[PDB]
DNA sequence: AAAAAAAAA
């Protein structure tokens, strides 16, 4: 609210009110010369179509980890935005905000103490959104020059996998894969509603010192897509979204079976032998584009997961034997590994 | 102002409670059930009566049966003086001034908890549900009695409402009830209260949605007579409950969504709005899943069917061919299961020493020879009797277990199929693969009757008074003659001398 | 406002009585819908219009009336329903059902629908339409409209009118004669009410592209609306929007300055035959075309197929007294390497059939703690809820320990019972089970007997009533006939008539088995008792047990079952002796 | 004061035991110890409370039980031989014989 | 929210 007003019940004039603080208080009587009479002619009340809104919207701002001094916690900072500048921000991203900063009571709380404590926040003004984006491959000119410069360049995934990580040596036929996974097989179905999925399967096998992590943190910063996961170390990122228990009301906001970003995804993964019963399972659900329908609470708010598979793992030995090979494989059932 | 309609209502209720005089066999001339019932109620001093519907539906037709079922609460107390005015007319001492009760049964229809709407406030109505929780049985203020502090005069008879009420006026000329009552508790009379909780069937819920709850209040006779886990039929009035804490009180004072009903306005509200919430008041409820006594249950067949069967010479070689006789063959089963299932003496000694009086029956087999039929007939069969397999999912297991809330101070125990079985037949199935805790256990159980346990700063002695019978298939899946029952058999040699037949 | 109360009632009620969609037919370029419709209510007795707005906006008059409904709700709302209550009687010219019904519209596609993610504060008190699924709901909640005083004093009662909510209590009696202040007093119980529920509701998962978080919008509904929507249900609606102040402190007067939203709401939407029947049933390789249509992408497996179906159209169910009941059900289990698509088939059955659960290796009831509300909720498990149906098991193997007790709880007497926190009850199930299952190791050896290789416990295995092996091996005809058929699947079918068939075969149909089969059956039975043992002494092992005998009774009577008839013929048995035996052929070990 | 429950070796299988309240005057003081089952002889008498209105919206009184006597229970289920609050106390007859 | 003790798998 901006502006308050009341209807006077055909008092003539309707009284206006105006608040700017954060706390509210209606009226009881009104100043109508036949309310003001020596008895009352109706009660005033709160008419929605005649006052005044504006939309209202408040956010957190984090300190870099460049900016945060050695052997410290970064801190937050409240910033309210109202107007048109409402929705012009979202969360993961680098910005420069410029406003005011203003003091706010900390009488909210009502706790009779803090005497001359106080809360503050920014008032928004202006704001660049700055980091990059990703346009959606939106045409061009400029970019047709360049795709036409890519065609007269002749042969190109030879050149693609030699331009992805240059820091590991060698290694041509992962790359190669990874070019192939990152556009993707037939999808789109088949005749009678068979199901096909696009998204190419495929897992890392090497001995530790071989720099498949280092080639998977490549291959997951180059592809805007990428996640990702290991065995716990985090909770919130298997089986369960990151709206559990978050709204300050406690309103259980929840999907039911989900994972992290599983549409049209790119979920990578550090020692796949490595997770607990819980993220395997969930593997054995997403296992071709399988729907998550794990129930709780009654909710079946299925996440239509359709993303491609990326493990990297070796042997609990941690090194190859002359052995029979099926004895080492990955320490995981068979149909998985199919 | 006189409210004429209750009056007649009244005037209609007692008109056919006196002269009903409906008739029930062609022996029975003229009953007068109502008569019958009252003169039960004089020689067994009973204070409920109960009414058939439908037995009030043909008199006057909708204009008494609809006239009173629509609005119950409104024509309740009509109802209640009219019967006080008939049974001190007819029996006076049996006033020796008490709270008579009316329970209706017999309603031509039920409705489901989904079915419940605000339309019916204060109309009789019928519901059914699993009950899944009670509460203590609570003494309720009903009629009050107070002293006005500065004069000690006596104002009683105040009705009370869903908040504790004080009088407003004191009849003393002198006095004006500046100061507040004190509460004569020795001349107050209070009556029964228990709140139970009630939820829609597995049958009429659809899909996966999360059952319907509703809370019901029993008052009077009505209570412990729903225990949890029991499918009950309900009868009595819909209700309306607010929210007492808004309300004004001697003591100090999904949700946070609000958009409530709010309704303000009010002297004693001041600022504040009072809610409302569906809850139903019920008045009749019923279920729908030494020698010379016995000879006091008097009739002409139990006279002469008993009396043939003592007197006949071939009883017995009749009695085991009347025991299951859907299974085919295994005589000396069924006079086995004949024996267990009439039992023996239970004495106990002059110093205390218990003597076991049950018998146990094992039975043991190839597989499909028909051996589970009759644990199947024996649970159907023997009253408190409970079927059960050697492996149990629960914790419990076969004798109990200790439960306790993390961080809770429960320390509760559950019982096993043993504990359940008391002063019945306890029927286990597939014997082999008891686990040792149980497999120790059961010996103990069985030779002295009690289960006795110690953990976690708990301790108890559980009375396990059962007569066990149980089915075993041999090692190797079929019997070899050529070994014995120790050779075949996995079981150790204590629990063979606990059994008593084979 | 002071426009819409006098023209736009006779111009919508011009329209109303001239109204023909050929101008919505026009319009769309490719018939009196009010008048048959009134006449339709008339002689029905109902109290229901629908209005859709695009035959609103067809005419030039009415657009207008549009504009000024978009703008004001609640007022034309009204007027309408006043200006129906006019024309019912306006046109039977019995009057006396009609003084005791209201009339209300339900207004639609007024427009596009929109987000949580889009609601300016510029559409307060506007008309737009949400899609969305259900997520909770809430029990019926009284709502206050007549009040009911009585003065205690002289036991005067007086019925008061509320508005807004806030009601004016009287400071006096009436009765002069008393004219008492304080004697008035509120009775809770003879008021009247009305029944307010509120409906919670997320977003449409397609509005969230970059793996946001839905948000939620709550909903209001009043009268005919209650119920109306359940959990998971996916629903479009129509209705006004709404802003509310919060109390806040409900000690004090201190109101919050950011006002809750809700939406309050006039409309929702969701997202003979038997001759046809006997037509199908005569036909006489009806079996075969109807053991086809469930899997119309799997090649061969024809004896499977078969048995599946005959088991979705299940046996008979008896309870008599003296003997007690037998079961019913038909359970099926499934064994093969993980390369023959036996989920898809599990996936089929679970669509088909009308109830069913599928799950995986918690299923039955537990007690169980409530989420959003501190209580306490019995609820029930997947088993419970396929009475009648079929439930459908995948990965069996690693069921655990505990939970496969429970399945020889519920397979050999139907009924589970629980004791956990005081409540002491028994559950029907009366469900059937279809499992799949899958070798240890990377492929089944032939030479190996089942019991190895699938890891269950014997008795177990023994309980069900048939039991189906698959084995692919590396053959040339078969691999190229099994490549040309999915390439031509990359490059006679029924419909939901199944389903109703299904259930006319299940519900009318009760056949019984004649004194002609049990000689059959009698032979059959020595027959598999001959095979047992032979011209040595060395006790082979029975193969021939009275579990066979319930299969084939059950089998040839569920035969019997399909096709409608009432009694069973020779074929029914014969049908029913070469399905086990071919089941029985194939499961020998490495000897014999 | 002190809370007393229901015996396991009364209560019906299967259900919830229930809680009172015992109060002890002079001379009970530390008589009871906890995990001991125990038999009081007393007074029933209830009084008002406000937050157990509250709850339930009804006028509903709280009940209490004032001891007069207690006599334990532990063990020894043989109670025929004799009578009394304790059957381990002699008289001086029966010191004498 | 995080540490520490107990019964059952
Ligand atoms: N072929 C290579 N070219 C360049 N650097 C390499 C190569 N192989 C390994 N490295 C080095 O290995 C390091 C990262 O590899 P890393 O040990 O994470 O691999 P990994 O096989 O996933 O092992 P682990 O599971 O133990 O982390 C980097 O310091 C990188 O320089
Ligand atoms: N009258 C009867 N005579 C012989 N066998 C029967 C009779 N009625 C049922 N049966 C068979 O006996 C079996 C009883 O099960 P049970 O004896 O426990 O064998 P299992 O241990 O294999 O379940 C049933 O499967 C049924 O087929
Ligand atoms: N005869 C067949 N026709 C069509 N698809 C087949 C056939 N055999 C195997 N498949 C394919 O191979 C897969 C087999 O997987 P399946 O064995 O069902 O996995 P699970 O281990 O869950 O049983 C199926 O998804 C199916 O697409
Ligand atoms: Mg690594
Ligand atoms: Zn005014
Ligand atoms: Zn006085
Ligand atoms: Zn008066």
């Amino acid at each position: 609210v901006e502006v308050i007003a009341y209807t006077c019940d055909q008092c003539g004039y309707e009284v206006f009110q105006e608040v700017n603080s954060r706390t509210f208080t209606p009226l009881s009587e009104c100043t109508s010369e036949e309310c003001s009479q020596n008895q009352t002619k109706g009660q005033l009340f709160m008419s929605t179509r005649a006052s005044k809104f504006s939309a209202f919207q408040e956010c957190k701002i984090q300190e870099l980890s460049q900016q945060v001094p050695v052997g410290h916690i970064p801190r937050s900072l409240n910033i309210h935005v109202n107007g048109t500048l409402v929705r012009s921000l979202s969360p993961g991203d680098i910005v420069d905000v410029t406003g005011i900063f203003l003091p706010a009571p900390y009488t909210g709380f009502k706790a009779l103490k803090a005497g001359l404590l106080t809360e503050t926040y920014l008032e928004a003004q202006f704001v660049r959104q700055h980091k990059k984006k990703f346009a959606s491959f939106s045409l061009t000119s400029d970019v047709e020059e360049r795709v036409m410069e890519l065609i007269t360049s002749g042969d190109v995934y030879n050149r693609l996998a030699k331009s992805i990580a240059p820091e590991i040596y060698g290694n041509l036929d992962v790359k190669k894969a990874l070019l192939l996974l990152l556009v993707g097989g037939v999808d789109k179905r088949v005749g009678d509603g068979m199901k096909i999925r696009g998204d190419i399967n495929v897992c890392l096998m090497g001995d530790p010192g071989v720099a498949k992590s280092q080639l998977l943190k490549a291959i997951c910063k180059i592809s805007p897509r990428g996640v990702y996961t290991t065995g716990k170390g985090s909770s919130g990122v298997g089986l369960t979204a990151a709206v559990m228990k978050d709204p300050v009301t406690d309103e259980m906001i929840l999907e039911g079976g989900a994972l992290v970003l599983a549409d049209n995804g790119i979920c990578c993964i550090d020692e796949f032998d490595k997770m607990d019963e819980s993220d395997r399972t969930a593997i054995h659900e997403v296992m071709e584009q399988q729907t998550i329908s794990i129930s709780k609470a009654g909710i079946n708010t299925t996440l239509n997961a359709r993303t491609s598979i990326l493990a990297a793992a070796n042997p609990l030995y941690g090194r190859y034997n002359p052995r029979l090979s099926p004895l080492d494989n990955i320490n995981l059932p068979a149909a998985l590994l199919s | 102002v006189d409210d004429v309609t209750g009056e007649k209502v009244r005037e209609a209720f007692e008109q056919f409670l006196e002269d009903f005089s409906v008739q029930s066999t062609d022996t029975g001339e003229v009953e007068k059930v109502y008569r019958a019932q009252i003169e039960f109620m004089k020689i067994y001093d009973l204070n409920t009566i109960y009414i058939d519907y439908q037995h009030l539906s043909m008199r006057e037709n909708g204009a008494l049966a609809m006239a009173i079922s629509e609005q119950y609460y409104r024509f309740l107390p009509f109802l209640q003086k009219g019967l006080r005015r008939v049974v001190r007319k007819y029996a006076p001492e049996l006033l020796n001034e008490r709270v008579f009760q009316i329970s209706f049964f017999n309603l031509p229809t039920v409705h489901r908890i989904r079915d419940i709407r605000s339309e019916k406030i204060g109309s009789l109505l019928s519901i059914s549900g699993t009950v899944t929780r009670t509460s203590e049985v609570r003494p309720e203020l009903y009629k009050a009695s107070f002293t006005c502090d500065m004069c000690r005069a006596i104002v009683d008879n105040v009705e009370q409402s869903f908040k504790y009420t004080e009088p407003t006026f004191c009849p003393n000329p002198s006095c004006e009830n500046r100061a507040f009552w004190t509460l004569n508790v020795t001349r107050s009379r209070f009556l029964d209260w228990q709140k139970v909780r009630i939820q829609e069937n597995a049958n009429e819920i659809p899909t996966g949605s999360m059952p319907r709850t509703l809370d019901v209040i029993l008052r009077g006779d009505s209570v412990e007579r729903a225990k949890p886990g029991d499918r009950c039929k309900f009868t009595g009035v819909e209700i309306v409950v607010p929210d007492v804490t808004q309300l004004g009180l001697p003591g100090v004072k999904k949700t946070t969504e609000g958009l409530n009903s709010g309704v303000t306005g009010l002297r004693s509200l001041g600022v504040r709005d009072l809610t409302y919430k569906i809850s139903f008041l019920a008045c009749h409820v019923i279920s729908i899943g030494d020698q010379e006594v016995f000879l006091n249950s008097l009739s002409s067949d139990e006279i002469n069917e008993l009396k043939e069967m003592v007197k006949d010479e071939h009883i017995y070689d009749k009695l085991v061919r009347s025991i299951a006789p859907a299974v085919f063959g295994h005589e000396a089963v069924k006079k086995g299961i004949l024996l267990q299932m009439l039992g023996g003496v239970h004495k106990s000694t002059v110093e205390g020493i218990k003597l076991r009086g049950d018998i146990n029956i094992c039975v043991v087999g190839d597989p499909s020879t028909s051996k589970s039929q009759f644990l199947k007939y024996v649970v159907g069969f023997a009253p408190r009797s409970v079927y059960t397999s050697g492996k149990a999912s629960s914790a419990a297991g076969l004798t109990a277990a200790v439960v306790r809330d993390e961080e809770g101070g429960d320390y509760t125990i559950e019982a096993g199929a043993l504990m359940l079985a008391d002063n019945g037949i306890c029927c286990i199935d597939e014997f082999d693969k008891m686990d040792i805790s149980d497999q120790v256990a059961i010996h103990e159980a069985m030779e002295q009757q009690t289960i006795s346990i110690a953990k976690a700063g708990i301790h108890a002695t559980l009375n396990a008074r059962t007569s066990i019978l149980a089915a075993a298939n041999p090692v190797g899946g079929r019997y070899n003659r050529k070994l014995s029952l120790r050779g075949n058999l996995n079981m150790t040699a204590p629990i063979m001398s606990r059994f008593d037949l084979f | 406002t002071n426009v819409s109360i006098q023209e736009c009632t006779t111009n919508f009620r011009n329209f109303l009585m001239s109204f023909k969609y050929k101008f919505r037919k026009i319009l769309d370029e490719r018939e009196l819908y009010y008048i048959k419709q009134l006449n339709e209510m008339r002689e029905l007795g109902t109290s229901n219009l629908n209005l859709d707005a695009r035959n609103l906006l067809a005419y030039k008059q009415t657009e207008d009336l549009y504009h000024q409904l978009l703008n004001y709700p609640q007022e034309v709302i009204s007027i309408m329903d006043q200006t129906i209550k006019d024309c019912m009687v306006s046109l039977i010219v019995d009057l006396d059902e009609i003084e005791t019904k209201f009339y209300k519209v339900r207004p639609y596609n007024v427009g596009s629908c929109k987000g949580m993610r889009e609601l300016n504060p510029n559409d307060i008190d506007k008309l737009i339409n949400l899609k969305g699924l259900v997520l909770r709901s809430t029990p019926v909640i009284p709502d206050m409209k007549v009040a009911f005083f009585k003065c205690n004093v002289c036991d005067h009662t007086m019925a008061v009118e509320i508005d807004r909510g806030v009601i004016q209590e009287p400071a006096r009696c009436e009765r002069i004669d008393c004219n008492e202040p304080n004697s008035m007093s509120l009775i809770h119980n003879r008021c009247s009410f009305a029944d307010k529920q509120v409906i919670k509701l997320q977003e449409t998962p397609d509005f969230v592209p970059d793996g946001q978080t839905p948000h939620s919008i709550s909903l209001c509904v009043y009268d005919e609306l209650v119920d109306s929507c359940r959990a998971g249900d996916r629903i479009e609606v129509t209705g006004t929007f709404r802003s509310i102040p919060i109390r806040a402190n409900s000690r004090q007067r201190v109101l919050k300055s950011l006002y809750k939203t809700y939406v309050d709401v006039v409309h929702v939407k969701k997202v003979q035959d038997l001759a046809k029947i006997r037509e199908v049933a005569a036909r006489e390789d009806l079996y075969s075309l109807l053991a086809r249509s469930i899997a119309p992408s799997i090649y061969e497996l024809e004896d499977v197929k078969k048995g599946i179906l005959l088991q979705l159209f299940g046996g008979t169910n008896k309870t008599f007294t003296k003997g007690g009941r037998y079961r019913g059900d038909i359970n099926i289990l499934l064994c093969g390497d993980p390369s023959t698509s036996k989920s898809q088939i599990l996936q089929y059955v679970h669509k088909i059939t009308p109830r069913g659960v599928y799950t995986s290796g918690g299923l039955t009831a537990y007690i169980t703690r409530d989420v959003d509300t501190k209580q306490l909720v019995l609820e029930s498990g997947a088993l419970v809820l396929s009475d009648g149906g079929v439930c459908c098991i995948d990965e069996f193997d690693k069921m655990s320990d505990s939970t496969r007790s429970v399945l020889h709880e519920v397979m050999e007497q139907q009924t589970i019972s629980i004791a956990k926190a005081g409540i002491i009850t028994t559950l029907n199930a009366r469900s059937s089970i279809l499992a799949s299952a899958n070798p240890i190791g990377s492929r089944y050896n032939p030479n190996l007997p089942v019991t190895e290789n699938i890891d269950l416990p014997p008795p177990l295995l023994s309980r069900f009533d048939l039991v189906y092996l698959v084995l692919d091996k590396v053959d040339e005809k078969n691999d190229r006939e099994l490549a040309k058929h999915l390439t031509n699947l990359y490059l006679v079918l029924p419909v939901e008539f199944l389903t109703m068939y299904i259930s006319y075969a299940k519900e009318h149909i009760h056949p019984i088995i004649t004194e002609a089969a049990k000689t059959e059956l009698v032979r059959a039975y020595v027959g598999m008792r001959k095979m047992g043992d032979d011209s040595r002494s060395d006790e082979k092992r029975i193969t021939a047990t009275t579990r066979q005998l319930e299969s084939m009774i059950r089998l040839a009577e569920a035969h019997a079952k399909m096709k409608l008839k009432n009694v069973v013929e020779l074929e029914d048995v014969q049908e029913a002796v070469r399905l086990i035996r071919s089941a029985i052929k194939d499961y020998a070990t490495d000897p014999k | 004061r002190v809370t007393l429950q229901e015996a396991p070796g009364t209560v019906p299988p299967g259900r919830l035991p229930r809680h009172r309240e015992v109060i002890l005057l002079a001379d009970l003081v530390d008589v009871s110890k906890p995990g001991e089952e125990v038999e009081v002889t007393g007074i029933y008498k209830n009084n008002y409370d406000g937050n157990l209105n509250a709850k339930n919206g009804f006028p509903v009184f709280a009940t209490i039980i004032e001891a007069n006597s207690i006599k334990r229970r532990e063990g020894n289920t043989a109670n025929e031989g004799e009578e009394g609050l304790d059957v381990f106390s002699w008289t001086e007859e029966e010191e004498r014989e």
